[PDB]
């Protein structure tokens, strides 16, 4: 029905500037008010500001005024938000939302969210390693197998099995931040032991900041 | 008030320029909402502190007011005190007005509106309604934060296809030292 | 500005039972309040607008009530997929303020974990690092403690833990423990074991392997 498309994550130096974009489809951009919402640490929503493309008027929340700039492009039906002098407090996931122009301002449609990270450590690519349940006491019942993602920065990292197949029984754990400033993640999947010798399990790991794509097979040893 | 000023060029053997100006009162009442404790004699609607919203009906050639700061009455000693940090949204109230959540300039609602502000005072702000073709009942609003409390003013801009035929106001006479007197 | 207070911060309810979330304002807002619901890894979704009206397509089990200063959000029958965090929002005067948020959880019965351990891979050993990963699944409650032993010697300060978001398939927790050791230190020992203690276990559960 209505789709809101945002850009991928950013990784800028301290004091830098970003200009994220929000593409709207399925409706006329001038027919609905659109605003941004900030997610402090992913557990507290915060209203930043809104822009009305019908007249170009802009309203900013007071502690975000000046620090952020809002603009719209009616020809492309895409709207942009700019941040000035990024600080560690600005590291959060920003969502685009759609609301009515006049009257109510309930936010009806939300995008997938753009993550802005203020670089505290250098960029690095993940190291994918296999986790073989075998070579041990026994693989009783179903055999749980997975992969280890270590020393990557910044978040996020996407892990999929068999190019999106075998969705059930997949456990992807949240990333852990080490003293070196590099994230580590582990994803596991539970499969019957009888398929250990007659089935191929492959994990797909994608890291957009480093453009790293790894397809690692997991086999018993 | 009756005065002059101008330029004098007598020393350079030139002519002399004089401007004659007079100022007279037009109307005694302004349909505005005063959310402050200090009442205004020329504001039609003074709103008690218990009430946080005020609604007005507007029409052509009418003046709308909006005050959220103190006013110096003759009983008060005038002193040089900085204006309080009044949180007014938008920063300008009536040139750009809230039509909900988005800010829109007043000229988009009213055809070439005339707005008056004070350079040395954040509030009040005034608007004189110009002749306009927007016959619809449009809603515009401002807001102020007085003592961590948000005050909102609502203005109903209307221009009916037929103006009200009559407006009859009835008042009862009052006795003032054995004399029948009527207000207004 | 107007500030929302939303209680209780953490709310627990069994599946199929009614649950109510409260909200309090600082000043009269008439009827300009909205409610949002958000899954992990997903954007928030609007459920109630005007504080008492369901939005288009919202299931009938979601309802809201309240006017002026006290507002309540109620779910008639909670489902297994209703695990989410709920927020309230005022739409009276700018800036629009969101509530602190309230997290809804399901109880379920107590279940014991099943323990697996994974040996370091040959590829990682080529880089001079050895990592041992322990996997725990479908356990309740969340307070599961993990200890690592190398040749019956307790290890500390070199392990990390990570817990998931209680995947809605069965509303149970999973935990993964990773032990990081250098390749030189790894070659100095034979037996590597991990000890797991949990409320559902009458005794500690030990898994071990021999590689070296």
């Amino acid at each position: 029905e209505v789709q809101l498309q945002q850009s991928g994550p950013e990784l800028e130096k301290p004091g830098a500037s970003v200009k994220i974009s929000c593409k709207a489809s399925g409706y006329s951009i001038t027919d609905y008010n659109m605003n941004w919402v900030k997610l402090s640490n992913g557990k507290s929503l915060e209203w930043i500001g809104n822009i009305d493309p019908s007249h170009g008027g802009t309203t900013y929340n007071q502690k975000f005024k000046g620090k952020a700039t809002l603009t719209v492009d009616k020809s492309s039906s895409t709207a942009y938000m700019q941040l000035k002098s990024l600080t560690s407090e600005d590291s959060a996931v920003y969502h685009c939302a759609r609301s009515t122009l006049y009257g109510n301002s309930a936010m009806d449609c939300w995008g997938q969210g753009t993550s802005v990270t203020v670089s505290s450590a250098s960029t690095k690519g993940p190291s994918v390693f296999p986790l073989a349940p075998s070579s041990k006491s026994t693989s009783g019942g179903t055999a749980a197998l997975g992969c280890l993602v270590k020393d990557y920065f910044p978040e996020p990292v996407t892990v999929s099995w068999n190019s999106g197949a075998l969705t059930s029984g997949v456990h992807t754990f949240p990333a852990v931040l080490q003293s070196s400033g590099l994230y580590s993640l582990s994803s596991v999947v539970t499969v019957p032991s009888s398929s250990l010798g007659t089935q191929t399990y492959i994990c797909n790991v994608n890291h957009k900041p480093s453009n790293t794509k790894v397809d690692k097979k997991v086999e018993p040893k | 008030f009756y005065f002059m000023f101008g330029c004098n060029n007598n020393k350079g053997e030139g002519n002399i320029g004089i401007v004659e100006l007079l100022i007279s009162k037009q109307e005694e009442k302004i349909k505005g909402c005063n959310f402050h404790e200090s009442k205004l004699d020329y504001f039609n609607e003074n709103i008690s502190s218990d009430t946080h919203e005020c609604t007005l009906h507007a029409y052509e050639n009418d003046i709308i007011g909006f005050n959220c700061l103190e006013t110096t009455h003759p009983n008060e000693v005038e002193v040089e005190v900085e204006d309080a940090e009044i949180y007014l949204q938008p920063e300008n109230c009536f040139n750009n007005v809230y039509k909900g959540l988005n800010s829109v300039d007043i000229t988009t609602i009213l055809k070439n509106a005339q707005t008056y502000n004070i350079n040395n005072k954040k509030t009040p702000t005034f608007l004189k309604i110009p002749p306009y073709n927007l016959l619809e009942d449009v809603e515009i609003s401002c807001q102020c934060t007085i003592k961590q409390v948000v005050k909102k003013i609502k203005v109903i801009i209307t221009k009916n296809d037929t103006v009200l035929l009559k407006r009859e106001v009835q008042s009862e006479s009052t006795l003032d030292d054995k004399i029948y007197k009527c207000e207004h | 500005s107007i500030v929302m207070t939303q209680t209780p911060k953490f709310l627990l309810v069994p599946a199929g039972d009614r649950v109510t979330i409260t909200c309090k304002a600082s000043q009269s807002v008439n009827n300009d309040v909205t409610w949002y619901q958000q899954k992990p890894g997903q954007s928030p979704k609007l459920l109630i607008y005007y504080a008492s009206n369901r939005y288009t397509g919202v299931p009938d089990r979601f309802t809201g009530s309240g006017y002026g200063t006290d507002f309540t959000f109620t779910i008639s029958t909670v489902q297994a997929e209703d695990l989410a965090v709920y927020f309230c929002q005022q739409d009276y005067s700018s800036p629009l303020t969101f509530g602190a948020g309230t997290k809804l959880e399901l109880k379920r019965t107590v279940a014991a974990p099943s323990v697996f351990i994974f040996p370091p891979s040959d590829e990682q050993l080529k880089s001079g690092t050895a990592s041992v990963v322990c996997l725990l699944n479908n356990f309740y409650p969340r307070e599961a403690k993990v200890q690592w032993k190398v040749d019956n010697a307790l290890q500390s300060g070199n392990s990390q833990e990570s817990v998931t978001e209680q995947d809605s398939k069965d509303s149970t927790y999973s935990l993964s423990s990773t032990l990081t050791l250098s390749k030189a230190d790894y070659e100095k020992h034979k037996v590597y074991a991990c000890e797991v203690t949990h409320q559902g276990l009458s005794s500690p559960v030990t898994k071990s392997f021999n590689r070296g």
